């Protein structure tokens, strides 16, 4: 097994914990609570290969000022997460890649973009090519639509962001 | 054949570790630390809170050390009227362009701006949060003031903070000093790596030390020069670095002195007496643990410092002249070039984050209590009045949800509020250096305490993290009180507005000589300069008077 | 080299284990929800609860003391008249102790048939009983004072656990059985939590070391839907949980356990009557303990646990006894045999696993099972060193009086010998022997070794309170110290106030003695039968009749009460 | 390394919690407090042999009423304990061994007779050839004065009790 330090960040309530859960505690549930820090952890297999990874679900990009620069240097693989629901989590997307690719000091950052919540097709206001627009405007980035309500695309994620730590 | 011996030692060790983890943890006697709270002045406390990022710089918005500007009065007469204030908030909000920190900006200076006259502020805060609320076609109720998309939510923090620092000062202030010393000191009762900072006490798996270091407290006789000797005594660890002992001495000098003996620690050397004579130790010397491209740091135990040992101290201006050692700290390039502890079970020390979570405990339910406590059975002003706010919108929306209003509540007030403080102290306490081990720790505290505010009950697994198992069994007790926290504020009197207006006078004219309204404005302008296209194009929408663009050009033709 | 990967790959393999096991260990401490807990208390009538605790030995030949013929036996009103003189019970009492054929043993049924029979005057009883203690202080030959009634040196000290008893009984049903029944039950049920090993006792939950499951083993809890029969088809549904691991016996005593706390009546007088019956395809199997599918370690049995079976949850389970079909569906209980401990085994039997035995592994649930019944222990200890209504029960603020006084009676400048008499005469003589013996209290119940352990280490801690100095636990220190080290300095603020408020409570005339003492003769007069009683002790008397007689002339003895020694002689002989 | 199970019994403040703690720890300290049940484990070198040994501390003889059989039934060696300074608990002791034989239903159990506190001997009471004769009579037994105080054959008591179980 090998150590794998993975990070979420997103707008308030986009649905990082719900990601997280659903993919460590495999069930989810319609509830509301704001993340402040939770350091997660679980022996998962990528690649034919088991390893143990150690994800931490972040907070709000600004609900309080916090410890943002910590995980962005210790941190290795990096999920941004917006909401298909709100337009603003999608247009805060922007600062977070800065701020890792600076603090970071590099242009190789194992980094996926997820537009979760891909359960509400009425409520839809980001595209999926938008999103996938992003993606390719990133040095052709990963781009994942999930859902932690529907189990979609949710362990690949994880399994993706330890994939491009890999290569 | 060679692997019954190996194991033999190894679960040998372990016995002896998991053991000793449990006689410790059963064995902990309580023995942390005040005086006088250092309370930062209200200036300072606004400006650190209103912007973080521009660290020192805050202390220009400070008027602490006008009528001249023929730009600022007439540009906060724009202000002024409501109309032009929320076309402009809300123009500027619905921008691509418009990033996070700008919301952050655009709040804080509209705050600085109208810190003078509260009850606009207030009343436009009303009106604003309501549009944010009522009329949120892509937001859901129980998701309200989570997603930071709108200056309302900055400014709301803002606005907390000046109406509730009195209540900082006057009950949550101290215990939370308390907790921050006592958190410290107990971090420091164990080894600390002196490159990862990670210690075998804490409240973080993150920041916890994963070996097994056989350690052994000291009682150290220190003596200072000035020759001249004068006698002290230091508890040190025989794992401490040099740099380590240093700051154990300095620490208990600054405390059972009152005044520090120096600003400066690169300034200081420490003197170790081998038979006589007293032999000058420094930071790494020729016989140290090297291995690689590492090298080990000088420890007490490298040295062999027996318990009871006289150790002595050098000055800059003492006998520094040529005695003096090089601080590898500053090394631009310390971690790769120099080790302590680290260069093989991490669960076996989660016991250690049980013991700190003890010992640190009785201070965290002082906090906690202190925060939704009622001193001589009556909530704060703020408090009530915005409840109030929140009560009345809720009966305004069609809404028969009392979730929806506990979820307002626990989004607004201690995750808006009380987070900004429980994280970060520094805006609170002057002279406090934030360390990151403690802004983890913090953040395990401040996450159990919001925790305390949830309505849903959630068994803990195998699967949890570590900081829901460590305060989960506490948790469902504070739940009880928030919930019933949270009721008597609904049934507390209503505030009368010869109350509310007082209230908000005596401050606003105690702080009118605090902050200057002129960079403030002259800052906020330039979002106006940025984006005046939108912001016309939704006043005229809005039926805009002559008076609002005769006054907005007339501002545009003092400006340019 | 080829070795350096298995041994890597071994080494990996076991680490994670680890891994695995301290953190659900963690995981477990954190988790641990507290759904224990009865109402009417199954306390004893004082016959049986005295009975019970002057007579331990013989536990069943003890309803031959419990109630014309007095006026027959003649014999026994001399004895009687002889008994209420203060010097010849005083000689009868030392003589005995001076002859080294009178072992403890002895010295306890002495002292017991001497309450029995001094029953009916209790007063008399108290005041021999301090010339008899303060004889065995201000003329004792080898008197340490701080370590006095500790050794069992004579037959006063059991006397005066007697007497404990007796007068405290009031006060053990009123304010001290409510919480320890508690406790009991308490630990009880904490410890069917968790797995137990059916042949050594040993379980996961406990608070001894010595009684810790330090095994590897995998357990889930299983709720089982129990159908009672009544023919061939008779259901009727009932929720029992057990454990994968739980032997059929086990099971059995969970449902009849079960079945009494929904309807207060035994299925059964005897378990092995029941027979258990499983369905896997439709129709109901009857499992028993041991089969022809059961793996053997040498020439050892493994007895059949429920995942043996492969019971699942929900799984419906049947209950039949011995007039239902059992004509053919009998089975022999195994725990029966003789030697079942040689015979069988369930968790337990004497490279990764070789390292899984690791003791302190599991000392974590010591912890658990501490915090899990912490409350109980709390609850007991406060309600024994605490005062109702601001006051003392009347024999432990008299005796401590007594105590205080006899200190002053020896010239005695060290408060600490006085402590160490007040915490060897009433807490060790009385409040641990009530601890250790909840059966004395209680009826119908079954006390385990198990659950004597626990009570053991509770027990234990309850003394450490009574400590004058301050004990440094180190790596050095047993478990049973450790547990409670915590709890320990609070619990000797209050004994050390507890003490202080007793010698500060308004002292007691000897009015309040007779009014008292006369109220419980009165009410356990006719309880016991004083004639078994002197009958049992005269053996003793003429047993060494030399010894009293010469204790007694060298003591200026009239002629009457020799007389009436001869009498005594003369009516039980003839 | 192999378990071995060493009981200590005898009566009331005779120095067995004196004897285990001197033995664990190498501590004296003159204090009063009764033991009620405690349990010692500790690693010890015999005969250049490292084994596990387990010291089991009960309490005086009849302090309460106690479960005196299990640890009988269980215990592999015994340390019979008696202070020099009271004949009685040096009269205590037969029965005590009488329970041991019967319980363990044979004659062969490794045991042995130790009066503490030999450095008492201006207030010794009960003569060494006493308690000699009374090993003597206990088929050869192995006995010793001893004083945990003075740390005077404190070690040698368990040690020979293990190579009493080893033995024939
Ligand atoms: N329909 C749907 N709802 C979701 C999904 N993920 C999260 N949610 C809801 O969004 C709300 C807030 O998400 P949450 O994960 O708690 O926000 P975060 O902790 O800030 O990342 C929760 O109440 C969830 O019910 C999803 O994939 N589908
Ligand atoms: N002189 C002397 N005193 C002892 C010795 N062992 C024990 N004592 C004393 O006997 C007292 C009670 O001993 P303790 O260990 O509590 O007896 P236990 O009931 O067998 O545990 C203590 O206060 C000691 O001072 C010894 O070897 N020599
Ligand atoms: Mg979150
Ligand atoms: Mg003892």
């Amino acid at each position: 097994m090998r150590e794998y330090k993975l990070v979420v960040l997103g707008s308030g309530g986009v649905g990082k914990s719900a990601l997280t859960v659903q993919f460590v505690q495999g069930i989810f549930v319609e509830k509301y609570d704001p993340t402040i820090e939770d350091s997660y952890r679980k022996q998962v297999e990528v690649d034919a290969q088991q390893c143990m990874l150690e994800i931490l679900d972040t907070a709000g990009t600004e609900q309080f000022t916090a410890m943002r620069d910590l995980y962005m240097k210790n941190g290795q693989g990096f999920a941004l997460v917006y909401s298909i629901t709100a337009q603003s989590t999608f247009n805060d997307l922007q600062d977070l890649r800065e701020q890792i690719l600076r603090v970071k000091d590099t242009d190789d950052v194992p980094m996926i973009l997820v537009g979760n919540k891909c359960d509400l097709e009425d409520e839809r206001v980001v595209g999926k090519e938008q999103g996938q627009n992003l993606a390719r405007q990133w040095n052709n980035c990963a781009f994942l639509e999930s859902s932690a309500k529907s189990k979609i695309n949710v362990n690949e994620i994880f399994y993706d962001l330890v994939r491009q730590i890999n290569s | 054949k060679k692997m019954n011996d190996q194991l033999e030692l190894m679960e040998s060790n372990i016995r002896r570790d998991i053991r000793q983890g449990f006689v410790d943890l059963q064995t902990e006697k309580s023995d942390l630390i005040v005086g006088a709270i250092p309370f930062l002045d209200y200036k300072h406390f606004a400006s650190r809170i209103f912007f973080p990022e521009a660290g020192t710089l805050t202390a220009v918005m400070i008027r602490d050390i006008t009528t001249v500007d023929e730009k600022c009065l007439a540009f906060a007469e724009l202000i002024r009227d409501k109309q032009f204030l929320s076309c402009f908030v809300h123009a500027l909000e619905e921008q691509k362009n418009f990033s996070i920190k700008d919301k952050c900006t655009v709040a804080s200076l509209l705050t600085l701006a109208l810190h003078g006259d509260l009850l606009y502020l207030t009343e436009i805060m009303e009106d604003l949060l309501q549009s944010l609320m009522d009329q949120s076609s892509n937001a859901n109720p129980k998701l309200l003031l989570r997603r930071t998309e709108s200056i309302v939510e900055k400014l709301l923090t803002n606005w907390m903070s000046i109406c509730l620092y009195g209540f900082l000062r006057e009950s949550v202030g101290q215990p939370l000093f308390l907790l921050v010393s006592a958190l410290t000191q107990q971090i420091s009762k164990g080894p600390v790596d002196s490159v990862t900072e990670k210690a075998l006490y804490t409240l973080s798996e993150d920041w916890l030390l994963c070996q097994a270091q056989d350690f052994e407290p000291l009682k150290l006789k220190v003596v200072f020069a000035v020759e001249i000797s004068e006698s002290l005594e230091v508890i040190a660890l025989t794992c401490d670095t040099i740099q380590q002992v240093k700051e154990k001495i300095l620490q208990t000098f600054q405390r059972k002195f009152g005044f520090r003996y120096t600003q400066q620690i690169r300034d200081i050397e420490i003197e170790y007496e081998k038979e006589g004579k007293f032999v000058m130790l420094q930071e790494v010397d020729d016989t140290s643990e090297i291995r690689g491209h590492v090298t080990m740091l000088n420890t007490l135990k490298h040295y062999q410092v027996g318990d009871g040992a006289c150790i002595k101290v050098i000055t800059p201006k003492i006998h520094a002249p040529l005695k003096t050692q090089n601080s590898v700290k500053d090394d631009k390039n310390f971690s790769i070039k120099y080790f302590h502890l680290v260069d093989k079970i991490k669960e076996m020390y989660l016991i250690k984050l049980l013991s700190t979570k003890v010992a640190v405990h009785s201070f965290v339910e002082n906090l906690f209590k202190s925060i939704w406590g009622l001193p001589n059975n009556k909530a704060p002003l703020a408090v009530k009045y915005f409840f109030d706010f929140l009560d009345e919108q809720a009966e305004r929306k069609k809404i028969t949800d009392p979730d929806v209003l506990h979820i307002w509540k626990t989004n607004s007030l201690p995750l808006r509020f009380w987070v900004n403080i429980l994280k970060n102290p520094d805006f609170v306490f002057s002279d406090m250096e934030k360390s990151p081990h403690l802004d983890g720790c913090l953040s395990v505290i401040a996450q159990a305490f919001m925790d305390s505010f949830s309505l849903t009950d959630t068994h803990l697994d195998k699967h949890s993290p570590t900081n829901k198992l460590l305060y989960g069994k506490d948790i469902p007790q504070y739940k009880q009180e928030v919930k019933s926290y949270y009721k008597l504020v609904k049934d507390q009197t209503s505030i009368s507005s010869q109350e509310l207006k007082t209230f908000l006078q005596e401050e606003s004219k105690k702080h009118q000589n605090e902050f200057n309204e002129s960079a403030a404005l002259r800052e906020l302008y330039k979002y106006m300069q940025r984006y005046f296209t939108e912001i016309f194009q939704k006043l005229e929408q809005t039926d805009a008077p002559s008076n609002l663009k005769e006054n907005m050009h007339r501002v545009k033709e003092l400006f340019d």
